[PDB]
């Protein structure tokens, strides 16, 4: 007999499952994903003055390995490092290597300044090696000089070289120490005297003695040249005191501004833009979380140990 | 649920209501009708849009790499980084889980409250001219044509117009 | 509290009700009785069990040592580790305190709502045959024997059976 | 004279206090703890192929200190280190000691491989000391050999020994350098010549020179034997070039797989299982948080600065 | 809002009510009057004071320097510290934002519930002697002088005293 | 007409905006700030036995540079380092310098213990320099002695000095190596003999040789005195064997307990109190968060990337038309 008005709410045939504080299997009308599972298999470089180093390793830019001849100076906001890139043509390594690599990979450019180092007539400063080929001929790291006695067997003279930082910004200076494979080789290059290299400034102090001894050939060579580095502040002097074994800098480096360092094998794409990168490529999602990798760079969604996390965008679904 | 309407005294949702989240069905002498309620529907949608605007977001903090992809790093430092990164990931995984669980509970209960508030608004409009059946409907004790039904939906129903007729029918 | 029933218009709980969380007491010619409501009780317990399943958990992340118990590590990295671990502990301590405070607020209010939802169900069942006491009781304006009281508890009370005479008793 | 039906809730005599967002002292019908504050003062090792090192320090396993004679090789998934464990019998220390200890404590076993190093007739390779007692008397580190001149005062001969890794996994090589108590002692053992020990692989190089400056006695001995170590990759060689002062390896080590390192003072219990350990024992709780210690290893509840945090499991308690 | 009263069926607040958060305005033959409700006001204030006591605090963990202000740090270790500190700050910023958003939501809805609970208390006290107008008022169907109005505000109104005359006026 | 009773809630003319889970622009009757934006540009030291080092660098306290003469010993709960503080009067530097500074800035005091080192007739232990002025005269590091030959030209004798730690706590011992500016200068102070300094304890050993040669003049001096340090354990001894070039300790140091190290340029204020400090001053707030600096020490509000976060302390403000 009475007329009737009924209050109700919508429903859908295919609801979605979400988790609440009290229920792991709560069916709602709609929901949306908060964890990103996909990435673009490319480095999205639109809006970035980027440098793809190819097979040049960042440290190779400072010392001047032949692979890095086109990357000795420049400017950039993004620096891309690739797998198996070359830093050391001659067998060896850098002391405090990762600190240096990260420093270069957050710069926005490199400039080179001459040390102005000259050497006496009893020093051959043009030592080369078959490990570092340039134009089909034996060469050496472009920013350094392999110093040896000009006459074979003769005592390398006590030498002093001082670089003044005349610039208003700090300069990064590198040098190497040669480690002969035998007593004969050491005597031929530097003489029979005890070898000592000291490097000193107001902000740095260290001593190096060439290691002489038999060891396995690396690319047919038992010798080693290990690299060392430090910063020279504006107005400060850094002095090298050496009598054999020093691989001396002919230029120093100036790191300019800021940039984002990316390590990835993914190909470049100038069409797309991104702010988040990882080994496998670019993450352009708007979502707050991601499950692709705990190792990302830039402005990124936070990594989580979750396949999916659904946020309800509707009421409980209560079908007919 | 918290407010007792959705998955509560309202038995189920309407799949055939495709133009709104909440609404009305009626029956009177002339026939039947259906209409969505815009205000309650929009109240629910706007609150959910608010959550999405807050949640679908990343920080603008620029992070650098502290782990080399292509070379070995120091073993002691690597262990510290691994401890720290895994600790940070446990925190974010936990925060993510809690955020979405908490928000999902609130979204569901908010939607329930909007259903109840519409129901309550209609109850107070009808005053002594109608009675609740317990299923989310009101049995109206007077002739209520399509214009009258529209006035209930659009919050312009004047109870005093029908009160004399309605009280006589209720007492019988 | 939020829903106004527990520690609200219901003055106190019943220690004698040991077979449920919510329920009924009654009075009629045949005497008095008590009975728990299974459905409301189980709704509250199931929701609390859901929280426990969520919360009573640790992560499956494997952590290894970055601090030596029985020897000294490098002082610089040790200070970084101490700063990091203490920062992580402040976060988890904060998260733990917030989690439990928020969940406890919700548990208490959820339980309050389940009481009100039972109360509201009974109100709508009784329709015009009873009036609210103000302290969680309904004064029923007709003779309601044990089978009638049972019909209210098990949700099969038909108001139309007693309506005619109930209304006359109310108007007097 | 109206009949009535009354709605109500349960209550309990013994209510319990919890904290909410708005109330510190909220009485509820029931609650449960979320922070574990009790521990088992025992290392729960059921289901674990474990090794308790006792008084043997992990480094002593590699060099073969007498305290470690029962732990020269092994396999394990869990390695337990104890307080005041012995690494060295003769006075001295390992360079890069902590990194070595941690690396051993990350392993799932140690195997030993003979170097096969041989020496000319003018070398005594069976040098021993009162500091390293084994069985009857004066002995030495089991995995090393103290090389001295057979004839007291005679120049130790220039010797070369090379170890090739013939395995498919990396080997950990250790050696020592003896630093004599005086010039006279140095002359007695190795002769009057300048001493020089050079070590070299593809990836490692170093020079060592015995030092003779006056220093105090440690258990009656002013001499020192310091240890050095490196990893030799599959197929690579490590060459020792020396003329007195080298404590040479007789065997090298291979760290097998991975395992969980525990530093604890608690005794072993093979009746109980656990995935979380600390200095004072094991944490077997189901609870998410823990107030025992910030230093734990394994799969653990998170450390919090709180004795107790009670989670309500019931409604407000409102008695009569 | 969640409980439908504040910014709901109560059209607006009263700027002139300066001695309470919730209260009453009446109209009878003697005129008008206003009065704050102490108990509901204090219930809301105490809950907000509760939140302030929990939120307005810092940890007692003593942190020491891991970054020198007046000297350089190793670039690798400096980068680890920077990553860790920035990761910690992103967590605390997120946590702070979530805390205050969640608390603000609850504070507003708690205040709404206390308004509704006062309304519900008055509704049940008045019983069959008054009717709701839908705007937060009760039309009382008997002469209710200043002492009668006081008894409603003070929770001592006896519905049975006025029932006979009230029902006649409601039925007309 | 029925009499009426109406239920309502308060409102204010000037509501405040807060953010909720669902709304960025929610007007409420009242709110309060949770993020502190203001700092006192002053180091609040009330209730602290503090030491302000001023122009004295922490390492200068141990070697006894003239600028540190009032900071050679003492006790403190808070140690304050300033910018451009002086550690070295003579040209040179300390090996493992930052670790030493950090160690001192973690301490709650310093005691000094005599080495008891003595020297024969041929050693002049009172070497001084114009680089280290004290009371208008040439002086030296207060806790060290510059040993030279008494007769200019003569060989500095082979010498042994042994310090025994007779205390129950570890002692920090420092020494210097003089690196002469020329071969001529080396011969005048220590003689024509080749120089060697050995240092040996139970837990430490090292060898040092005076490197001789011309280098840039720091305040008209090409010579350098570089410093080294180690810890001597309770009951252990440390022996210096030397024949020229050693700058020997006359006292060793004992770092006492723990204290809070602060690096800041802000002036001291003993009127205000605080438990949180940074480069720019003190953070005295009761609030849980702060946006002044991520670089803080003590018991501090947590740094957040936010200008303001308003916590509601009232209902929705719904004003009258
Ligand atoms: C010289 C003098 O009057 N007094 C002490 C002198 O006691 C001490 O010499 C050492 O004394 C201890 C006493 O237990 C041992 O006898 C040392 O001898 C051994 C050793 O057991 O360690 C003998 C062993 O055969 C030697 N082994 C080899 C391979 O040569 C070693 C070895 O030469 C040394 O350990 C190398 O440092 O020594 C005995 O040397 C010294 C302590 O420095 O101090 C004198 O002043
Ligand atoms: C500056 C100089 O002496 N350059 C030499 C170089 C070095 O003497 C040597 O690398 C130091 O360790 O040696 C070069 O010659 C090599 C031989 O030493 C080696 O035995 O065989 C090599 C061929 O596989 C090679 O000929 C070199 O590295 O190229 C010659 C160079 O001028
Ligand atoms: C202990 C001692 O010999 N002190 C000398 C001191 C040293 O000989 C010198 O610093 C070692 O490098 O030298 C003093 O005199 C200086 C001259 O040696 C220097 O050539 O010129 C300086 C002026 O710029 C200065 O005169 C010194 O440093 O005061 C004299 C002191 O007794
Ligand atoms: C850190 O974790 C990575 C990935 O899980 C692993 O490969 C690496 O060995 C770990 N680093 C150290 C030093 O154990
Ligand atoms: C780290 O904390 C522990 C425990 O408070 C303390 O003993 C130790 O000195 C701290 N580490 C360093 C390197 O200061
Ligand atoms: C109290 O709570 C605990 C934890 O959920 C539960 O095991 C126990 O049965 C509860 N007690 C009662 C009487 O319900
Ligand atoms: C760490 O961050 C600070 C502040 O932005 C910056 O000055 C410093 O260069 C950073 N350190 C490194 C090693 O990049
Ligand atoms: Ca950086």
């Amino acid at each position: 007999d009475p007329d009737k008005i009924c209050l109700g709410h919508h429903a859908v045939a295919n609801g979605t499952i979400v988790k609440t504080l009290t229920n792991e299997q709560e069916e709602v009308t709609n929901a949306t994903e908060t964890v990103e599972s996909t990435s673009l298999n490319r480095l999205c470089m639109k809006g970035r003055n980027h440098k793809d180093l190819g097979n040049c390793h960042p440290i190779g830019m400072l010392i001047g390995t032949p692979a890095c001849d086109l990357h000795l100076t420049g400017t950039w906001d993004t620096l891309i490092e690739r797998k198996n890139a070359i830093a050391y043509c001659y067998p060896g390594a850098t002391v405090n290597e990762e600190a240096l690599r990260q420093k270069i990979m957050e710069s926005g450019g490199i400039s080179k300044i001459n040390t102005g180092f000259t050497y006496g007539s009893s020093i051959n400063s043009a030592g080369t090696t078959k490990a570092c080929m340039r134009n089909g001929g034996n060469s050496f790291y472009a920013e350094l000089k392999w110093l040896v006695s000009k006459n074979k067997g003769q005592n390398f003279p006590q030498t002093t070289n001082t670089y003044r930082n005349a610039d208003t910004a700090e300069h990064l200076i590198m040098w190497g120490i040669h480690h002969p494979s035998s007593t004969q080789e050491k005597n031929d290059l530097y003489g029979t005297q005890s070898l000592s290299i000291s490097v000193g400034s107001s902000t740095y102090k260290n001593n190096f003695v060439p290691v002489v001894g038999a060891r396995p050939q690396v690319n047919g060579l038992s010798g080693r040249i290990d690299f060392h580095w430090t910063l020279v502040q504006p107005g400060d002097k850094i002095t090298f005191s050496h009598n054999g074994g020093l691989i001396a800098p002919s230029r120093v480096s100036k790191l300019i501004g800021r940039g984002l360092g990316i390590q990835s094998e993914a190909p470049i794409d100038n069409s797309c833009e991104s702010k988040c990168f990882w080994r496998g490529g670019s993450i352009n999602t708007r979502l707050p979380f991601q499950n692709l990798s705990p190792r990302t760079v830039g402005q990124c969604p936070k990594y989580v140990n979750k396949k999916s996390l659904m946020l309800a965008t509707g009421m409980r679904n209560v079908p007919e | 649920g918290l407010f007792g309407a959705i998955a509560g005294f309202i038995e189920n949702g309407w799949e055939g209501m495709v133009d709104g989240w909440y609404g009305f069905r009626h029956q009177n002498a002339q026939g039947t009708g259906q209409a969505a309620d815009y205000k309650s529907t929009q109240a629910a949608i706007d609150q959910i849009t608010g959550k999405l605007n807050r949640i679908i977001k990343k920080t603008n903090t620029e992070f650098e790499s502290i782990e080399s992809e292509f070379s070995e790093i120091d073993h002691q430092i690597g262990n510290v980084i691994n401890w720290t990164k895994d600790s940070i990931t446990d925190i974010w995984t936990y925060q993510a889980e809690l955020l979405v669980a908490m928000e999902n509970q609130h979204t569901i209960d908010m939607a329930d409250s909007e259903m109840l508030n519409l129901y309550e608004r209609v109850r107070k409009q009808l005053r002594q001219n109608a009675e609740e059946d317990g299923k989310g409907c009101f049995e109206i004790y007077h002739a209520c044509d399509d214009s009258c039904m529209e006035s209930i939906r659009n919050n312009t129903y004047d109870h005093s117009q029908y009160r004399e007729e309605a009280l006589l029918n209720r007492l019988n």
